[PDB]
């Protein structure tokens, strides 16, 4: 995977 | 103090309350980096909560410290420790994959810290590669403070739904109430991405939130068999779906649990926590500030503040601000 952490991608971004 | 006080020198991230640039304190030509938060996010007591985790931060290594905090009529600012070895982020996008060697130390240091911060009635809630940042020596250092939850006492929960989603805890997701036990569960999956390279769940690396939700509470997580014995367990410990049985969790034993786990025996816990054991890894430090350590998709951008539509300014109670000024002695 060359895109296995992706910066604010998919699932990454934080919520409340 | 005042915006006027400072130079302000690069933007360097996007934080979950904040967008973050390097400053310069005129006056003396230190840097920091500076954390500034758009009072129209704000106004629970957040800014009663953020002041309270700095405060705890002065007295812990690996936990980013508060210098000052002011404000104009927009937004708030927290000027605090610049940490100019870039987050883990970065560096697993540049190392690819971390040997258990690396990973071990990475994780003890960010045990200590949550530990510190459980012991005094805080949970962390947003632990994630991009809130792990490194000293120039090596050590890491948590920042980020926005989705912290304090106060909480020994059968106190809370039911707050939020983080970030790559790393929510099922106890969380299922709606419970939850304590301190989140953040394990969170360490869980970031050290599952320090040794294998990649999130636990496959649609992250490689499509809506509700299925990621659906895929963290389902399936089962496969650890790579290269991997060995002592790392697996520690992983199928920490990323146990329910809270009760996980890794670290237990109210009386928990840290020492973790302490005592195979996996960390080869810790020495209290060398740790002063910060005399070496790091497996040295941040090469450009001089440029180490600017590179940082994503460029920030570093290319004006340090410009994005100026503030009269509607809202005139529309927030500045009220929720008052005495909000500081400075750490
Ligand atoms: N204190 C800090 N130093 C460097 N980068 C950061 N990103 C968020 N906080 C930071």
């Amino acid at each position: 995977p060359v895109l296995a952490f992706q910066r604010e991608g998919f699932g990454r971004q934080s919520m409340s | 103090l005042g915006l006027q006080d400072f130079d302000l020198l690069r933007v360097i991230g996007r934080g979950s309350y904040a967008k973050v640039l390097l400053v310069r304190l005129k006056k003396t030509d230190r840097i920091y980096a500076m954390r500034v938060v758009k009072k129209e996010l704000v106004n629970i007591d957040w800014v009663q909560t953020e002041k309270h985790v700095f405060e705890q931060a002065s007295n812990h290594p690996f936990l980013v410290g508060l210098h000052s905090c002011f404000q104009t009529e927009s937004r708030l600012f927290f000027v605090i420790e610049y940490v100019n070895g870039g987050d883990l982020m970065f560096h697993m996008q540049r190392q690819r994959k971390l040997p258990e060697e690396h990973a071990r130390f990475y994780s003890a240091e960010i045990s200590l810290a949550l530990n510190y911060l459980h012991e005094r009635g805080i949970i962390y809630r947003d632990l994630k590669l991009d809130n792990v940042l490194l000293d120039s020596e090596g050590h890491i250092k948590l920042t980020d403070y926005g989705m912290c939850k304090e106060g909480l006492r020994p059968g106190d929960t809370t039911s707050t739904f939020c983080g970030t989603p790559n790393y929510i805890a099922p106890e969380i997701l299922r709606g419970e109430d939850y304590g301190f036990s989140v953040d394990w569960w969170a360490l869980g999956v970031l050290m599952f991405e320090m040794m294998a390279g990649r999130s636990p769940f496959d649609i992250v690396g490689s499509n809506t939130e509700d299925y990621l939700f659906q895929v963290i509470l389902e399936k089962q997580i496969r650890i790579p068999r290269s991997l060995s014995v002592k790392a697996a367990s520690v992983l199928k410990s920490f990323l146990n779906k329910d809270p009760k049985e996980r890794l670290g969790c237990h109210p009386q034993t928990g840290f020492a649990d973790i302490q005592g786990h195979p996996f960390f025996r080869n810790v020495d816990w209290d060398m740790m926590e002063q910060k005399q054991v070496v790091p497996p890894f040295k941040p090469n430090i450009s001089g440029e500030f180490g600017l590179d350590n940082f994503d460029s998709q920030f570093t290319n951008e004006p340090v410009q503040l994005t100026p503030d539509d009269d509607d809202i300014v005139r529309k927030i109670d500045q009220s929720e601000f008052e005495g909000f000024e500081y400075i750490n002695p």
